[PDB]
RNA sequence: CUCGUAGUUGGAUCUUGGGAGCGGGCGGGCGCGCCCGUCCCCGCCCCUUGCCUCUCGGCGCCCGGGCCCGAAGCGUUUACUUUGAAAAAAUUAGAGUGUUCAAAGCAGGCCCGAGCCGCCUGGAUACCGCAGCUAGGAAUAAUGGAAUAGGACCGCGGUUCUAU
RNA sequence: GAACGUCUGCCCUAUCAACUUUCGAUGGUAGUCGCCGUGCCUACCAUGGUGACCACGGGUGACGGGGAAUCAGGGUUCGAUUCCGGAGAGGGAGCCUGAGAAACGGCUACCACAUCCAAGGAAGGCAGCAGGCGCGCAAAUUACCCACUCCCGACCCGGGGAGG
């Protein structure tokens, strides 16, 4: 899109594009490359990044992550923070003292790539664990599954 | 004096991160300038690891490259004109990554 | 921690060494290599107990100097180093020559080879990230950097060296039914063919096992060690016949055979 | 009221560590009231300094005139009333001596027939009364 | 249950366990549709429609008849209404407890009808709020109270 | 930090009611009927017994 | 909300029982309670029974027996373990010579004897007498 | 004394549904066969209750394919019961075990002048919450699907396409 | 080995119910930064994260995990205390050398001290073994060897108030 004016500049470098002179092979008239770094466990490319210049260096599709350790999912419920959602893991505990349980779950912290968008309240998104990226946000979106009325078309 | 701390910072939740032990090597934030164009001037500096790496004090010149063809020749910095983070860089004539130079 | 430590305690070792109580509470340590702490011997214990040679250390650590025993095809000043499963130690002046080899159960048990099949010694790989000047160099978890294996090995096979640094000889690949020895783990003792492996995308990869006497269970890939391609393998099984006698079983052969045949 | 779902613990547990907030046997032991007003900071022994000895009365049901000493406590400095047994086991008491008193016995409480003596006394000039009744020493007194 | 009354009778009904056609004057499906789409056009209730269906008519359920019902028909149709029954009458008639409270402002035991009213409606719009025959919010604070009321 | 031994147990196990000399009755005929030396031995003797007992007892249900 | 049929009928059953008429009659119903009806057929506690259809609720009509003392209703609902099958065995049913805590688990309905036989565990809702 | 947010909870029902089902495991007349035991309990089943559509092939079996497979169970989902990796040695529950009792200890014995350049094989399991992981299960709990119409045979593709 | 890391558990407390902030508390963007990830750090941007699901606030004789006295299964009291981690080095702060250090059995400040001395100046830090002194009811010895164990060196040729 319009994005090419974040305050650096940001491309992919693997085939190069401004290898012919006539502006052809430049963003032009066919688009560079954007390298897809090698994704898995069930995952691919979808739609968001074939059809879109949709890159980030922190992108779970593209990008430096590398989904290990554990891999989890939530629900979305919070649609502020500019690039960052806020998602509730509710579980239920467990106690042995009683031989009843408790309530108690934690907030998780997820950045979401500009891919994904139309991102409604109340449905299911599946998460990934890469490289710390921040304070908070130690995690990564995958799929998003409900974001439309309940019981019609 | 300066190294760096995380648990120095606030909490999530507007909490504090008391201390609990004492500030390491491991945390480092070691201080410098920032090196502009000048008399070619560098020193090493003893690390974690007992590595040590170069930080550099002046410099004019490098490597620079052509992608349309891939070839690099070693010319000057005369100047900076564009950092892309503030908008006085510019005129400081630092020299960091993804600097912008009329060269 | 803000620095390593140096001193390792009697308790805190691990317990497949008989620890004992009342000595005192530190450790003989090991310098640190391949074999590490959790799956090592340290040699003087071996000259110390396991054959009781010298009653206490201050002899065991004098075989060294008189420079009769040798370590690894390479002379031996330590009188320890990091040395676990399959390793070879060559007594010549009683002519004895031990494997260090695991038990029915762990224990190092103590096994007698003929040098000639201890010569060759098998190694398993570690890994080729590939190598240097496009020329591939395989590793070993005995740490053998070994230049120049077979082309086409595969890890989680075992290469055979001579205790040598060139090429290899007759090398087996990891398949089904291929027979296996734990390193590590709570399946010592338990050999048998694979027949089943669950290469399981989302967690660590599982070894089924089918035993040479019927019990069939299921591994991490980590634990296991290739001993034996086809239904053979080359590495020779001490007193216990590789297989783990039931403690319910264990009660007639730990009594009509101690304390009742001497 | 009285309910029993299953997930309730949130309910359950904290209603119920609030309801313990009742029992004597969980306020003596669980705010600081008890250790920091005990008579003293809590001590099988009480160590301290005899600053009077003189005779405490009783109700007449049991008419009595018990012995009882005034201890200045070293480990604060309060003053204290202990009864001394051992009957003739009072006029060997040389004051301003570091003497031994111990709570009556009673646990953070008293006896009833010799009202407010929480106390009762074995060394004098650091000398047992459980060895100077019965002579297997003595005083330097 | 029955908070919002202190009285527990029930005199609903109990239709006759044989499922089976009525049968008495049979009167079968055809007009039975175009009655029901007659009652519905003319700007009627299901609740009163039903009445009319078994008086003239004779209808102890319209199930019977034909397998779709009243709602599910109207609903194929496209009349479907403002609000629903439930909201609609406990509406119609809080207007006429609002306007006697604050006609006889002294009438202390009113309020006390008056607020189980937005208690009621308030408990049936979150209901039909997830019903989905009412948007996602919708608003009564009495601000509602007479917007449909000319 | 010792590099002594470390372990010790119980033997002569306390009575759980001695104020009713019935128990004692028990005690008494006990060196009634083989006059050793104190009562350290009944405790240990009713702690063997109990011990080998319960070992099987409460790995019977099993 | 009318709630746990399964209660209402180890109350109602229990309430004429002591009274002792021979059968009983319990407006409602369902098929679970209906499968400790049969449970309880197969150690003989209860007699043939008859299932009084009205969709609205399900009556049951069933023979009330010298065979029986009473049987609990448990709500919350539990789960056994298969360790603790013993410990509910041996805190709940007065006797071991009859009566057998019942579990709700992926085996089917049962009694705990035969639950332990199939090595599988589950929920308490019943134990008879 | 009424209302009401979280608050903990909750009608019925959406298979506990038939066969002579078979081999095998059983209560039982009979001598696991006939069988009474809602498929008494599962591998193979039969009215049903999920998948090879896809590659090379395993006794099949037909003539590179196909009824099942694989590496492997990819067409919702969770709760919760039965599988193993893990539960840092050790305090212990603790096997074998004369410490002359007892605790203590992982110990020793067997020999003959050792005279053989020796022997026995030991120096064991289990538990190790909750939660992280692994396979079954589908009874109970929730939730979920094609109501103004779309799940399927590339239905016939106008249309714009974009390789191998 | 050493930090950085994914889910999940802490004791009391509403006489703590609305908080966290330009002074980074919310993330993105760009740039320095140290071994990196990260407002570790600065600017321009979006003003955000959280809790009536107990946040924010607190307070704890808060050392913590395996475990001890008990104890029909329940639970109850704890666990400075030989294992381990994290910790501090009379209290902070700051640093060269070092593989690993913010090393106080390396220092430099400062703190409050006080060691001396012929006052021009200097120069110290037992919560190690002994102990003293003070406290308190309360815990051992200025005994030796490193003969067990270890652990150290340029290394069976030397070194240990580790341990005995």
């Amino acid at each position: 899109a319009d994005i090419q004016t974040e305050r650096a500049y940001q491309k992919q470098p693997t085939i190069f594009q401004n290898k012919k002179r006539v502006l052809l092979g430049e963003t032009g008239k066919e688009k560079l490359p954007r390298y897809y770094k090698n994704i898995g466990l069930g995952f691919k490319t979808p739609k968001e990044a074939i059809e879109g210049t949709y890159i980030d260096k922190k992108c779970p599709f593209t990008g430096n992550v590398s989904i290990r350790g554990r891999i989890l999912s939530g629900v979305v419920t919070k649609m502020k923070m500019q690039r960052t959602i806020v998602i509730r893991r509710d579980y239920l505990h467990y106690i042995r003292k009683y031989n009843r349980f408790e309530k108690r779950h934690k907030n998780m912290s997820v950045h979401l790539s500009p891919c994904f968008r139309d991102v409604q309240i109340g449905d299911i998104v599946t998460v990934g664990e890469c490289r710390p990226l921040s304070k908070t946000v130690r995690f990564n979106v995958l799929k998003v599954t409900k974001a439309a009325g309940t019981k019609k078309q | 004096g300066i190294s760096r701390d995380n648990w120095h910072k606030r909490r999530k939740t507007g909490g504090k991160r008391k201390p609990y032990h004492k500030k390491r090597k491991y945390e480092l934030g070691r201080p410098a300038a920032n090196t502009k164009i000048g008399p070619r001037r560098i020193h090493t500096v003893r690390v974690r690891g007992g590595n040590k790496k170069y930080r550099a004090l002046r410099l004019d010149v490098g490597n620079f490259s052509w992608g349309s063809e891939c070839c690099t020749r070693k010319t000057r910095i005369i100047d900076v004109v564009y950092n892309a983070s503030n908008n006085e860089l510019v005129r400081t004539k630092t020299l960091v990554k993804n600097c912008i130079v009329l060269i | 921690a803000r620095g390593p430590k140096k001193h390792l305690k009697r308790v805190a070792a691990p317990k497949h060494w008989m620890l004992d109580k009342l000595t005192s509470v530190f450790a003989p340590r090991p310098s640190t290599g391949p074999h590490k702490l959790r799956e090592c011997l340290p040699l003087i214990i071996f000259l110390r107990n396991k054959l009781k040679y010298a009653l206490t250390g201050d002899e065991v650590k004098k075989i060294c100097m008189q420079r009769f025993i040798k370590i690894d095809g390479k002379v031996r000043a330590d009188i320890t180093y990091p040395a676990g499963f399959m390793d070879v130690i060559s007594i010549d002046k009683t002519g004895e020559n031990f494997r260090l080899i695991y038990d029915t159960k762990g224990r190092f048990a103590v096994h007698r080879i003929t040098p000639e099949e201890a010569k060759y010694k098998l190694c398993k790989v570690r890994k080729i990230f590939v190598g240097t000047k496009g020329i591939p160099h395989l590793v070993t978890h005995d740490a053998r950097t070994i230049r120049y294996p077979d082309p086409l090995i595969k890890m989680n096979d075992t290469i055979q060296i001579d205790l040598e640094t060139g090429k290899i000889t007759d090398f087996i690949k990891f398949d089904t039914g291929n027979l296996c020895m734990v390193t590590g783990g709570a399946n010592l003792g338990r050999i048998g063919v694979i027949t089943n492996r669950e290469r399981h995308p989302g967690s660590f990869d599982v070894v089924h096992v089918k035993d040479a006497n019927g019990n069939s269970f299921a591994t991490r890939l980590s634990n296991i060690f290739v001993i034996g391609k086809g239904n053979k393998p080359w590495i020779s099984l001490p007193r216990g016949k590789g297989i783990r006698l039931t403690i319910a079983e264990e009660r007639d052969k730990r009594l009509a055979a101690k304390q009742s045949s001497g | 009221g009285k309910c029993r779902g299953l997930r309730t613990a949130r309910k359950l547990r904290s209603h119920r560590r609030d309801q313990k907030w009742h029992d004597k046997q969980y306020k003596k032991a669980h705010l600081g009231t008890a250790l920091k007003a005990n008579p003293f900071g809590g001590a099988s022994h009480a160590k301290g300094i005899v600053l009077e000895k003189v005779g405490v009365e009783a109700k007449q049901p049991n008419s009595a005139i018990r012995k009882c000493v005034r201890v200045q406590l070293i480990k604060n400095g309060k003053k204290i009333t202990a009864f001394v047994p051992n009957d003739g086991c009072l006029n060997f008491i040389e004051e301003n001596d570091e003497v031994l008193v111990a709570g009556f016995g009673r646990k953070g409480h008293a006896v009833g027939d010799i009202p407010g003596v929480r106390f009762k006394v074995v060394k004098v000039a650091n000398v047992s009364l459980l060895a100077l009744y019965k002579g297997k020493k003595e005083r330097p007194r | 249950g029955r908070m919002h009354a202190p009285g527990k009778g029930l005199s609903q009904s109990a239709l006759p366990y044989r499922r089976s056609v009525p049968t008495w004057l049979k009167l079968t499906s055809d007009d039975v549709k175009e009655q029901i789409y007659k009652l519905a056009k003319k700007g009627l209730t299901p609740s009163q429609i039903g009445v009319i269906l078994r008086d003239s008519h004779g209808v102890a359920q319209v199930r019977f008849v034909t397998g779709n019902k009243i709602l599910r028909i109207l609903k194929s149709k496209g009349l479907a209404p403002d609000l629903p029954e439930d909201l609609y009458h406990l509406i119609k008639k809080a207007v006429a407890v609002r306007k006697h409270l604050e006609r006889n402002r002294k009438d202390k035991d009113a309020k006390f009808r008056l607020i189980l009213i937005e208690s009621r409606i308030h408990r049936l719009a979150r209901y039909y709020k997830t019903k989905r025959v009412l948007p996602p919010n919708w608003k009564y604070e009495s601000s509602t109270a007479s917007a449909l009321v000319a | 930090p010792v590099a002594r031994s470390w372990v010790c147990r119980k033997t002569y196990v306390t009575p759980r009611r001695p104020f009713e000399k019935s128990r004692l009755d028990q005690e008494l005929k006990l060196i009634g009927e083989y006059g050793l030396r104190n009562k350290r031995e009944v405790w240990r003797v009713k702690f063997t017994l109990a011990k080998i007992r319960k070992a099987a007892r409460e790995l019977l249900t099993l | 909300v009318r709630m746990n049929v399964l209660a209402d009928a180890l109350k109602s059953i229990n309430n004429a029982e002591k009274r002792g008429k021979r059968q009983v009659l319990i407006r409602p119903c369902s098929k679970v309670i209906v499968r400790f009806l049969t449970v309880m057929m197969k150690h003989g506690y209860i007699g043939e029974f008859e299932i009084i259809d009205d969709h609205r609720a399900g009556k049951i009509v069933v023979n009330l027996t010298g065979r029986l003392n009473k049987c609990g209703v448990i709500s919350p609902r539990f789960d056994v373990q298969l360790k603790d099958l013993e410990k509910w065995q041996n805190n709940l049913l007065p006797s071991r010579q009859f009566g057998f805590i019942v579990l709700t688990t992926s085996a089917g309905i049962m009694d705990h004897e035969e639950a332990r036989r199939k090595h599988t565990g589950g929920k308490i809702l019943g134990f008879f007498f």
